[PDB]
């Protein structure tokens, strides 16, 4: 598997205002079509890890978090795996206030 | 701009029907697309955002799909409260634009209009003007034709129609046609008649009165 | 409950000014945004503009730039649309909508979602003066139709009830049409039994707040 747009995938620092939505993408291809899982600060990102939970759209390779709160701060990492290899990218999320 | 084109413009569907409304953008908008529902007189309500995300509180019988320049709003089992006008809206960095809207009407069995005619009040006649009112009550479909006849002369250009929204109970329409005359013309003539053409009418029904004998 | 209440609507002169207000309850928008979209009578939706307090951006539809100004007061939890240099084609219902953003590094823009709208306030731009309606009866000729003609008023709206709102079944109140004079007219009809005629009194209660007009016309079968 391989990043489709490796130049956008160099971006790592993301800041977003509270109570809005953060969206992270990691688009890929890889024979056979790889699957994607998400990590938060190293650990597996699971639905109960934040209040709203999180939504996905695999078909557009994206993790989504609505209503962000200062505790959503941290590192988010997409893992893309097929039978033949795993690729790895981290975004860093910051939350702005007022 | 980014032009949004909805199809169809209007549609008639029965309760429980599956309804598909499509939205095409003049250029790629990715999945940056929202659908709104609006009942007449109220604010639009968001159904779907980002092409396929169902907004909180929106019933699961609404679903959205598409990307690029083609999008569809699906209503799996049309309910009576789903009868409204639906708008798509692209939400790119380009200035926000909406589709022209898709109006969803309720299909039901044909029903004939009850026709009534009203002569101008004498109070109104003091003012220099006569209004003659023709009422088509509780019919379906909405398509109807109203012809004014004054002493069997066809009228043109001096009438205005107004149609109610589709009734919530029986899904019928009501229509009013208003013929406007100077007092002077109104008194030059004897027979005021309203002729109504409708699917539910084997032949056009004519409702009428003679100026005075009332 | 999340609520957004708009006020400030009304009839104003071409070249004139108007400030619409958008008061929020159940939420603050100190870090989100407010959008305005309008709808000319009978037509589709038209985006007016948007300010986002979280990202600091403000943007307007080209048809409205430099004449309309969107601001907010966090103290009052209220957003505003200052309309200057108004023309007849600014005539519309104006909606404000709570607006948040979808922030994605992958693209060039913030995707804004207008997820909750107020009920809207009607703005009418016209040089014509407020005018109250003449109310005329529609006399009944086993179902009978009778009603009221509410003619030549400006601006919208009018309200018609029957028998102080005790009679509601069978009542159709038609949407106002604009006559070529530029004045509105509508009729309000109701079907009743032929046997209730004479016995039951039928009164239409008409109000037009802009002109302070209130008419209670009795409707009865005409004689002679």
């Amino acid at each position: 598997p391989y990043w489709t747009n490796t130049e956008k995938m160099e971006k790592r620092l993301h800041a977003v205002p509270a109570a809005n939505t953060v969206k992270f993408r990691c688009p890929a291809g890889g024979n056979p079509m790889p699957t994607m899982r998400w990590l938060k600060n190293g650990k597996e990102f699971k639905q109960e890890h934040r209040i709203g939970g999180y939504k996905v759209r695999n078909q557009h390779w994206s993790l989504i978090m609505e209503s962000v709160v200062p505790s959503d701060k941290g590192n988010y990492t997409c893992v893309v795996e097929n039978e033949y290899g795993s690729i790895n990218h981290t975004y860093h999320l910051d939350v702005v206030e007022r | 701009d980014i032009q949004m084109t909805q199809s169809p413009s209007s549609l008639s569907a029965s309760v429980g029907d599956r309804v598909t409304i499509t939205c095409r953008a003049s250029q790629d908008v990715d999945t940056s697309l929202a659908w709104y529902k609006q009942k007449p007189g109220k604010a639009p309500k968001l159904l779907i955002y980002s092409a396929s995300f169902l907004y909180s509180g929106v019933p699961s019988r609404f679903s959205g799909s598409g990307s690029g320049t083609d999008f569809t709003l699906t209503i799996s089992s049309l309910q009576p409260e789903d009868f409204a006008t639906y708008y798509c809206q692209q939400s790119t960095g380009h200035p926000q634009t909406f589709g022209q809207g898709t109006k969803v009407e309720i299909k039901r069995t044909v029903a004939a209009p009850s026709v009534f005619i009203f002569p101008p009040s004498d109070e109104q006649l003091k003012s220099g003007t006569a209004s003659v009112v023709c009422l088509l009550n509780n019919f379906y479909p909405r398509e109807a034709k109203v012809q004014w006849k004054v002493d069997n002369a066809l009228q043109s250009g001096n009438s205005q129609e107004s149609v109610t929204e589709q009734d919530s109970k029986d899904s019928t329409y009501s229509l009013s046609s208003t013929l406007t005359l100077s007092k002077a013309d109104y008194e030059k003539h004897k027979v005021y008649a309203c002729e109504v053409t409708h699917q539910g009418l084997s032949s056009p029904v004519t409702k009428s009165f003679n100026r005075g004998e009332c | 409950e999340v609520q957004l209440v708009e006020s400030g609507g009304g009839l104003v002169q071409p070249g004139g000014s108007l400030r619409l207000s958008c008061a929020a309850s159940g939420f603050t928008f100190t870090s989100t945004g407010i959008s305005w979209v309008r709808q000319a009578p009978g037509k589709g939706l038209e985006w007016v503009g948007r300010t986002h307090l979280g990202d600091g951006s403000t943007n307007y539809a080209d048809s409205v730039k430099g004449r309309f100004t969107i601001s907010a007061d966090t103290s009052k939890n209220t957003a505003y649309l200052q309309m200057n240099s108004l023309r007849a084609e600014d005539t519309a219902v104006y909606y404000c909508a709570r607006t948040y953003g979808i922030y994605d590094l992958y693209v060039d823009y913030t995707e804004y979602v207008m997820d909750y709208w107020g009920q809207g306030t009607l703005v009418t731009v016209s040089s014509a003066s407020t005018k109250g309606p003449s109310v005329f009866p529609l006399a009944p000729s086993g179902t009978a139709a009778l009603g009221c003609l509410v003619k030549d008023y400006f601006p919208e709206p009018v309200t018609v009830s029957w028998n102080s709102g005790a009679l509601t079944s069978g009542v159709h109140t038609f949407p106002a049409v604009l006559q070529s004079s530029g004045l509105y007219s509508l009729s309000s009809v109701v079907t009743v039994p032929s046997s209730s005629l004479g016995t039951q009194t039928y009164i239409c209660n008409v109000n037009h707040k802009p002109s302070n007009t209130k008419v209670d016309k009795k409707v009865e079968p005409k004689s002679c």
